[PDB]
Parts: structure tokens; sequence; C-alpha cells
């Protein structure tokens, strides 16, 4: 698998790329992890993550914050067994608290994370759970999220003549359209079969071509083929309903708004995608 | 908990908590312990502590302080670190009478750049490279410590926290209010520290945002559109700024040869895109035959 990155002036691109691949390798995800929680059903994971997306939009949190929270939730639940459904809200909101303190300049205060649970989770309960999560994850809290892969691919795609890959230079619509498919896929626990970079490469493929996918990701067709095929009914449901338009957010420059996590009710789309195969 | 460790003495108190010297009861290893109180934190575990812990788990390099363990006991978090003897701020102030010898200045700068090159290849900005945060041992090695202000940058970056880095060491693009910043801000701080070691005094000892700007212009010349395209349109820039002129580096840093004035002036290049990287700085001729001496403590 080739290095898609350009010549970087701040570090050697062969090493930066190597450190990224080893990252995706050592962070482990298990599509079967709900089997350790027999009282739980995958739909409850979909409900929880859909709700975290909704919360992220209310507070204008970043897509990376949401996908950090998703990764922390899925990875933490793989470390536990026998969790009851009335606890999922606390685990989810506490994953988002951790993620927002990592990622946001000015994260919402504890009392907002408690507030959005409408009394289900107090501040004290969130502080207890965040330590449970971080300890159980062994403080491994720096994954490459699904959306960070999308950001890398977009940057490589729109590399101009400057090759300064750190300044953003990709257009907003293609980014939010692919993010919107990833946001629907991630609600299906079956997505965890596939490394995050392949989920992002596969979703990108469904909005472009083989040639672009390969150019920006270094993957060959055979590496993503299974994920692409798994994703087909999700792409179709997104195509059928139309891609969302770009939202405006108070205090957020319009040129930065594509970075803010958005939300629409997505559970009917999800069942529609899962009904097709 | 504080079973497996025997505290020996408080040895300092960084802006994050108290630092203790301690001893592992099983191995007899001496360690340092950063105490992060949690009962004084309405937001639970401080974001600076979550960042520092998770980043140091990913960063194992000879010139980065090693995090050995994280202990949760009572309402405290204890960060167990490898033990180093002295920070560079206290080491210079004690050597300021004679200055810091030059063969050591070559090694310490060289090592700080391998630590930094490593961070940047892992896409980590340190954002507080000041001497108090650089830790030396008796064996001559120097290491980056205190990653509480650090941040992992994306590809691409977005706007991050404005006003990072202690003011004396803050790069001019941050002071001018640039929308984006990345690896160049760490290089600038290492330049400030390079020249502070040589002259024994801080290179840009401003005491305000606009004052710190001016101490840089007085020494490097007030930049313009030719040396730094786009500078006059940066948001914290005013046309009323006084137009200073550059100084000979024989005058800013007398003890430095031609190679030293070269490498240094590349680290303090105004335009962040033309500023030298840590990877390139390691290859500069100045580190032709770099040495490894033992310090006087
Ligand atoms: C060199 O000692 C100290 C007290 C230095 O003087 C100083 O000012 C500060 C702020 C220090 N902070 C630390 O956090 C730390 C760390 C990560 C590791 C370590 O091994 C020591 C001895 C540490 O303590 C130093």
């Amino acid at each position: 698998r080739g290095s898609p990155l350009p010549v970087l002036s701040w570090a050697n691109r062969e090493e930066v790329w190597k450190i990224m691949l080893n990252k995706e390798k050592t962070y482990l995800r298990d599509q079967h992890f709900l089997e350790q929680h027999p009282l739980l059903q995958p739909k409850m994971r979909a409900i929880l993550l859909d709700w975290l997306m909704e919360v992220c939009e209310v507070y204008k949190l970043h897509r990376e914050t949401f996908y950090l929270a998703q990764d922390f939730f899925d990875r933490y639940m793989a470390t536990q067994e026998n969790v009851v459904k009335t606890l999922l809200q606390l685990i989810g909101i506490s994953s988002l608290f951790i993620a927002a303190k990592l990622e946001e300049i000015y994260p919402p205060k504890l009392h907002q994370f408690a507030y959005v649970t409408d009394g289900a989770c107090s501040g004290d309960e969130i502080l207890t759970m965040e330590l449970m999560i971080m300890k159980a994850l062994k403080w491994r809290l720096s994954p490459l999220t699904i959306v960070s892969w999308l950001n890398v691919y977009m940057q490589v795609a729109y590399l101009n003549d400057l090759h300064e890959v750190l300044l953003p230079q990709y257009p907003q619509q293609i980014f939010i359209q692919i993010a919107e498919l990833l946001d629907l896929c991630v609600l299906d626990v079956d997505c965890l079969e596939f490394p995050y970079g392949i989920l992002a490469a596969s979703a990108l493929y469904h909005f472009s071509s083989s040639e672009l996918m390969q150019k920006v990701s270094g993957y060959q067709w055979c590496d993503i083929e299974n994920c692409v095929k798994w994703m087909v009914p999700f792409a179709m449901v997104i195509r059928e309903t139309g891609s969302s338009k770009l939202k405006h957010f108070r205090g957020v420059a319009d040129e930065d708004a594509h970075n803010i996590q958005t939300h629409r009710d997505s559970l009917d789309l999800l069942d529609k995608a899962r009904a097709k195969k | 908990s504080m079973e497996n460790f025997q505290k020996v003495e408080k040895i300092g108190e960084g802006t994050y908590g108290v630092v203790y010297k301690a001893r592992n009861k099983l191995t007899g290893e001496v360690v340092a312990l950063k105490k992060i109180r949690l009962d004084t934190e309405t937001e639970g575990v401080p974001s600076t502590a979550i960042r520092e812990i998770s980043l140091l788990k990913e960063l194992n390099h000879p010139n980065i302080v090693k995090l050995l363990d994280v202990i949760h006991t009572e309402n405290k978090l204890y960060l167990v670190f490898e033990f180093l003897h002295q920070d560079l701020k206290k080491f210079m102030d004690a050597s300021a009478l004679t200055g810091i010898p030059l063969p050591l200045i070559k090694s310490y700068l060289f090592q700080l750049l391998q630590g930094l090159a490593f961070c940047h290849s892992h896409r980590v900005l340190h954002r507080d490279l000041k001497p108090q945060n650089l830790l030396i041992n008796t064996e001559g090695a120097i290491k980056l410590a205190d990653f509480g202000l650090a941040r992992a940058f994306g590809v691409p970056v977005r706007t991050y926290t404005h006003e990072v880095v202690t003011l004396w060491y803050r790069a001019p693009e941050i002071l001018l209010g640039c929308k984006y910043y990345s690896t160049a801000v760490d290089i600038w701080s290492l330049g400030c520290i390079f020249a502070e070691m040589v002259t024994r005094r801080a290179l840009f000892p401003g005491d305000s945002e606009i004052d710190q700007l001016f101490r840089i212009f007085r020494t490097l010349g007030t930049p313009d559109e030719v040396v730094w395209p786009g500078v006059t349109s940066m948001p914290d820039y005013k046309p009323s700024f006084p137009k200073w002129a550059r100084q000979d580096f024989s005058k800013v840093v007398p003890p430095l040869d031609e190679d030293g004035r070269s490498l240094l002036s590349q680290m303090l290049h105004y335009d962040p895109n033309k500023r030298i990287s840590a990877k390139a700085a390691l290859a500069h001729p100045f580190f032709q035959d770099v040495t490894k001496p033992v310090p006087h403590l």
C-alpha cells in the first residue's frame, strides 16, 4: 500500500505515513463486541450514536469530536461485559465529554453534558464514568478516526502547486456529502469489520471513482472491495434521499462550517439500508 | 496507589501541580510524580492532563520524557515519570555567571531537535518549549517534558487555541493573530532558547502581547510584504508599527560563528512557510561533529 502523501517539509513523508499505518493497526475494533452484552441489541448502539450526533450539532462540536466519542464508546464496550441498556446513555455522553476536552478549544462545561441527558446522568456520574472509560482504554485516546481519514483523502485530492498539505484546500460540499454517508454507516456495528481508513476510502469511492480513491488512499481495489460492497445499500439510501446542504452555525465562519458535526434523524434510513441486504 | 511508591520530597510545582521525587518500592527505581488533584476540578480530569497522558503513551523517544504509569487514588491522579535532575531555566540561572559552555549548547540544541522532529513526524505540536520545560540529567541528555499544552494536529489543521507558548518564546504569527499555525511555532521557540543559552539572557523578554512583538522587530527588523507575504493583512497588525531594522548577528549573539548565525536566522525566519523544519535543522552543517558532555550540577 503506497504513500499518497506529498513531499512534506516538516517531516519525512515515508515516516509520517508509517506512523499512521501502525496507529490504525494497534487500535483494535470488534464488530462482534455486543456479543459480550447479551441484553443489548445493535439498534441500541445506533440510537446512542445518533443521539450523540444530535448533541454535537446543538453545541457546534467538531466531526472529529463525534468520531473520537464513537471510537471511545466502541472500544470501551469491547472491554466490558453485561452492560444494561439504561447505562448506555452515561457511557456515550461521558465518551463525548472526554472527546470534547481532547479536541475542542472551548468544550462545553460538565453541566451541559449532564443537561442534555434531561436528568438521567448527573455531573458526578459523568466524572465517575470518564475515569472508568479512560482507565479501561489504558489512556489510548489518540486514534485515527473515520473522519480524519476523510480529511487526509480530501487534502491529497485537492493538492495544488504549493504542496503545503496542512493548510485546508478542499471544497466543502464533497466533504460533507461523504461524511454524511460515513455518518449513516457508522450507526451499523457491522462497520467495525473494516479499518477506518477503508471505511473512508470506500465511502469516498461511492462519491467519485476508482482512480481518485486509489490516488488519495494508496489502497488497491482488492483491499476495499468487501467494504465497498457492504456499503452499497447505504450509498443507495443516501443517494435516494439526497445529500444534505451545508449548514450555518452561529460564531462559526462559513468557510469552516463543514467541520461541525451535523444531525438528521437517520434511524429510518438505517433500517432501509439494512433491509436491502 | 501510593503503595508501590515511597515519596521522598517535593521538588517543585509546575503550573499543573506538585512534582515529587519518589522511589519504586519493588525496584528501587527513582521516579518523579506529578500530582493532578481532581477534587479541585469542576470538569473532572483536566483536558491538559488527558492530552499529556494520551500523547506520551504514543511518544516513546530518547529525547522525550518517559511516562511510566498513571495511578488513580483518592481524588488524585499520579503521573509517574522517569527522573531527570534539573530543568534548563534553573540550570542557566545557576551557570549565568560563566555562561553555558558552547560544546554543551551544541549537544542540547541537537537533542532538542531530535525530540521535536519526532513529535512533528507524529503530528504533535508541543507549544510550550521554554527552558523550564526542558529537563536534563547528569548523563548529558536533555528531554522534552510537560506536554500539557501540546496538541495533535490534523491533516489539514484548523484554527487551534490562540495564545499558546510562554510569551517570551511565542512565534510572531501567533502574536499577529494568524488563522492557522503548525510546526513552525515550535522551531521559533527553539531559536529563542538557542540564543538565550548563548547570551545567558532571554532573547525577546517582552512583557505584553504588543511589547513582545516589538522586541522581535527591534532585533530582526520590522517585516514587510517582501520578507513575509500577507503580513500587513494579518488581524493583529497595525500600520502604526515602528519600522526597525535588522541587527548583525555578531551583535545579537556574539559567541556564535557563521554556522551558528546561519542556523539561528533560519529558525527565526518570519514567514512560517519558509522557516526551517526540525528535520532540516538537524542536517545543518552546525551539527557537523556534535558532542555529548556531562554538565556541572
Ligand atoms: C527537574 O525538576 C523539576 C522540578 C524542574 O525543576 C521544574 O521546574 C519542573 C516544572 C519540573 N516538572 C516536571 O513535571 C517533571 C517531569 C515531567 C519529570 C521529572 O523527572 C521531573 C524531575 C520533573 O520535575 C521538574
